[PDB]
């Protein structure tokens, strides 16, 4: 079984978005009035599961071939998941799900007119490797209207969920493409205060990576937090 | 000071968070291999029990697209992390509400006693992450046992919390589903009974 | 009998800290949800306590006697007491309070595992002379643990309490000294807004003011609101 | 325009508050002189009265650790400023709520009445200041007497208050404690019945 | 036996501290007057002692318990020893001396006035990990006046002496605390000409190494001489 | 050019130096295992040799707050490294001067020889380091042996200093106590015989 | 931290300082009063003494156009600070080097006990202010008296002294002159046995 054999850095509250947040309507009442009740770090939050011996399939991460051939940019979306220290995080889980290259999300609840892409699904995993590194291959998802205001546009993204060593390392979050302008007048966005902050959150194009004549890439690096040994408990 | 890398800034599930994490919810074909809601096989040692609950807004209002992850320790105050469906058991879990009824269930066994960094022993609990559209960064909560009020009363965790009111928040109350032991679980995120979320 | 023969200066609600300042948890609770009432200055609120004949111990202002020789840095704290016109504040009560070289306070409900210091109180009371001049000899506090956030550490501090000439004036406060790389990360500090209102909080070290080959000083001046004469009222 | 210095900022009192204001609460011993809660002597000219109160937070839970300051006119209707141990009669005095039940004392008299700047009699009233943990700056308030109805009601101060339903969180209760005349002001700091907080 | 198999980068000795730095009044009868003999790097300047089997006792570096709870800030003291080359020294003797809360030194030649502390020695030694990586626990000291100028006070600083891998790399130096605002008046601290050989003295405050409600953190980071394979020779 | 990181700058050792490098003296117990000025055991091989000296300063005063590292060969001209307290023979050393009478000792053996980089034998040295107050980086000096003058001629190092007359400021003189064999190696830090320092 | 007024920077005094403060010298008419070198007249109390020295270089040369100002306690041991040529006694005086011999002298009685700021008593002793050519800030030296060797060693100025062998030059040799008590003390700014100067 896990061992409590670790500390992680506490989370910067002022960095990731906070819970009220007016602009993103919905947090008004989904967000606690009373202040969080702080912790000390015990087994139960610094250990989590490890999804080594979960049965992937040979498509899992490659939303191409995974539900003809779908319509849309060819992309490969890859990356590295590291914590705080800059160490690497190997055999973690990563999980993704997105919109078709019209805005349109393979769910009951998705009512917007642009049409389902028959040979897209829109969900990929991938185990990152010894070095931290995960990659998907799918197409670049488009804006998606929403009722919020009155006129808001999600910009183009990509959901993602990361396990990491443990449950206080456990993060979902959200891929933004280079460029995109619609970025900056999203009210979900916004609920991040540090522009810095947003930054991380933005895919840059990745040449390098591309397949000539295929498909392009984009590169995406995740940052948990960081583990460090006790000391001195 | 020494700063770190920062760590990614995180978001909000969105309403559509089955697509990935719920596939089975979200109305789509399943994978040959999914985490789901059963930690338990029925011949998993220890107490076996139904786990049920409601999410509640701050209007009063039933959050039905709510997403759930547990972690727990087996009968034997054990974290088993190396999940296998081939196991009887597995510490981790995922579960949602129902986009009509809104409630969700786990299949579980109750936790067996584990101690704390101090080597103060916690009460049996299971560890919840909520997540869900309008909430940017997931709540950290904890389910305690209502037939396990001795130990409730000497939690190293339960004691932290000032008033002793908000520590009620965290008592699951036992029940009975179909001549099964079953304990409920409401979780109200905002206002009146607000449930108690954790910073960690 | 007092005589309303003043009026005092509007104080600034946008330089001190407001009543709600969520990442100091506490507040949250603690803080009215209605506007404060607004009320013309009267006898009742232009008037206050003078201390002149409150019997003042010998060592009333010394920390290093008032309760062996404490462990920690010999230090005198001093300054000037003025209004916002600029003019002195004689006759004045001073009170302060603190913790140990360690961090632990002399109080029941302190719990961290710092020890107590046996020649060691943490309380002093001075009244200002002619020139709003006050002074005590302590020891430099250390930085103290508290269950706000999970790592969250006050910086050294003095607690200080100043009277004035009404109870338009009276205050409380906490001195910080110069440099200390926690004020910036305090979330009590930080409730005020302005980076220009900290800055008013930090003692500077004072070496004309030390005690060669003994104690250190450092220098903490106290701006009460102004007092003025009424006038075709 | 012009700007003049600016005022030292304010800051909590903090939990500790006691150990410097309070000494006894503190459980530390006191010095020859101390500012406590008895502002009238025994011998003292007006009518004796006792004054009890709880403080309440927005979760109606007591404030344990509140510090409280009063200032009021002898029965005469004059402010004594002249703070000495040996007067029959101290306009000023200082209370705190005890760490277990909760509540502040403060032995005193029916203040006489005193005329606004514009030469307009106040009922009798006591002012206080409020200091705690989780208070950056300090709140003001004002006690006023149930029994004195008539002079409430005109009262400059009193009719600032837009809602008259809100006038009525600054009346204190009489009542009787051992048999001697006692009043009852209870502040709600935060929610339902919050107590009026002035600026001046 | 030990091997000439290494060379050491040449030391700056503009970056060092000169000899004679009046300000630092000792030092006007301590330093040469003749200029220092260069000489070419042998078997005896290339070598020197591996401290592996030290026998260390448990509490070597914890001076909190290696000598009752002392008085005064509870810290760590962790950083990492490294080359000019960024290369680790593992296997290195770290050894440390200070002042307690106070500023007063357990050794008979100190005679100032602030009291010793009877749980307190002041002494530490630690052999660096695999990652040259070291750490103590202890109270961080105060200042101590000194007979210099008619008024000089030696800012918070821990003695700290280093092996290395030769006597070529050996050194001794100060840790000063971040921001402490009597380091830029030290007559000892400005023996070393270069503002920016000043800023590697200065631990910084370290909230990840922290152990939430019970001791802060310091990073030091030490720099020996790189060493390099002989080439040509 | 090439710029690697920069070294930490020295800082001197202070007066207080032996609380952490040489705790006798600084009048404070010792643990298990310290590095001292017994360099050989009785059974250790080589001529046993006592070595003693004297620290001066500029104005002709001793420096008695003066601490000295010390390392050599072993009689067959061999550098052993491995610090133990066990060895017969450590390479290695620390001595200090007395608050009193201001003399260093250490119990050794006459070091073996020993070749520079290119080939070229040195005659028997020991390297000394000296650090104290008033010593903002240590000082580097050899000890050589008024026996040796046929070595000492030709070493390679002595030649590197180019007046004669300074070369014997690093020659130890050879004396007896208590009718063992001793070298006096005095060191004059400023001035009239200033004793030769290297950089290396 | 705290910056006061930045003091005004000394300057030399010159080598025609004598036309301001020693008018006699500098060959110039002097002023009905002036300032000089007889502290005492013929009828004051104590042991009437006559004072006398030398200022050397560097070089060992003589330093002829130096000028001192001293201070001193009256035989009672007491500052007498109001300076008036008409009384018996005071307290400062001025002197000056002969361009010629480059002597200079001073009339004045040996001086009474003081004691420091802790209560101790100093020997006696004159304090001294040297300006000249080539000083750009003035020197402080304190005069001693050999017959005084039981005070002296119990001196807590003299004692701050670290090295015994620098006292020495702050210790005037008594003599006689005319058949008068005289004690000569002559200053070395620089080198061997260069004289003790102060800092406060
Ligand atoms: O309602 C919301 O929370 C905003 C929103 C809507 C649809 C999405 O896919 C999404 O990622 C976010
Ligand atoms: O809990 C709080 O209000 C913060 C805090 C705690 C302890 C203190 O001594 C203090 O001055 C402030
Ligand atoms: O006299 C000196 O060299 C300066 C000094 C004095 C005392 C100390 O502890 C120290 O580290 C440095
Ligand atoms: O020789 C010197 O010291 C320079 C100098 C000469 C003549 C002066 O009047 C003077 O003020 C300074
Ligand atoms: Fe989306
Ligand atoms: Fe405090
Ligand atoms: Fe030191
Ligand atoms: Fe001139």
């Amino acid at each position: 079984p896990a061992q409590d054999n670790s500390r992680f850095v506490i989370r910067d509250r002022n960095w990731h978005p906070k819970a009220l947040t007016p602009d993103y309507k919905t947090s008004i009442a989904r967000s606690p009035r009373q202040a969080l009740v702080s912790i000390p770090q015990s087994i139960s939050e610094t250990t989590g599961p490890n999804f080594s011996h979960l049965g992937f399939g040979a498509h899992d991460h490659d939303l191409l071939l995974n539900f003809g051939l779908p319509i849309g940019e060819r992309i490969i979306v890859a990356g590295r998941v590291v914590d705080q220290y800059g160490k690497p995080v190997p055999n973690t889980l990563v999980e993704m799900w997105q919109a078709n290259a019209g805005g349109r999300y393979r769910h009951k609840n998705d009512r917007y007119l642009a049409p389902l892409d028959p040979n897209f699904g829109g969900v990929g995993r991938c185990l990152t490797d010894s070095d931290g590194y995960y990659s998907f291959r799918t197409i670049k998802p488009g804006p998606y209207p929403w009722r919020n205001g009155p006129n808001d546009w999600r910009p183009a993204h990509i959901h993602f969920g990361i396990s990491g060593p443990s449950i206080a390392t456990k993060l979902i979050t959200q891929l933004y493409f280079e460029g995109d302008p619609l970025i900056p007048m999203c009210p979900i966005v916004k609920s991040i205060a540090n522009p810095e902050a947003v930054q991380q959150l933005i895919a840059k194009l990745d040449m390098n990576n591309a397949n000539p004549m295929d498909c392009l890439a984009y590169r995406f690096d995740i940052v948990l937090r960081g583990q460090r040994k006790t000391h001195f408990e | 000071p020494i700063e770190l890398l920062p760590e990614t800034p995180s978001q909000t599930a969105g309403p559509y968070v089955h697509i990935g994490l719920a596939l089975e919810a979200a109305g789509n074909p399943t994978r040959d291999q999914e985490i789901w809601n059963r930690l338990a096989k029925p011949d998993a040692p220890g107490e076996h029990i139904l786990l049920l609950g409601q999410v509640y807004d701050g209007n009063g209002h039933l959050v039905r697209d709510s997403f759930l992850e547990v972690w727990q320790a087996d009968a034997n105050g054990e974290y088993q992390d190396a999940y296998n469906l081939e196991n009887a058991f597995n510490s981790f879990g995922r579960t949602a509400t129902t986009f009509d009824a809104g409630e969700w269930t786990l299949h579980t066994v109750k936790p067996g006693v584990v101690n704390n960094a101090a080597g103060v022993p916690m009460a049996p609990h299971i560890n919840i992450s909520l997540f869900a559209r309008g909430i940017n960064i997931h709540l950290h909560t904890r389910l305690y046992f209502d037939d396990e009020a001795q130990a409730n009363a000497k939690c190293p965790v339960l004691n932290l919390i000032e008033q002793p009111q908000r520590r009620e928040t965290l008592i699951a109350k036992r029940c009975e589903v179909d001549g099964k032991t079953a304990y409920r679980f409401d979780i109200r995120i905002q206002g009146e009974g607000e449930t108690v979320f954790f910073d960690f």
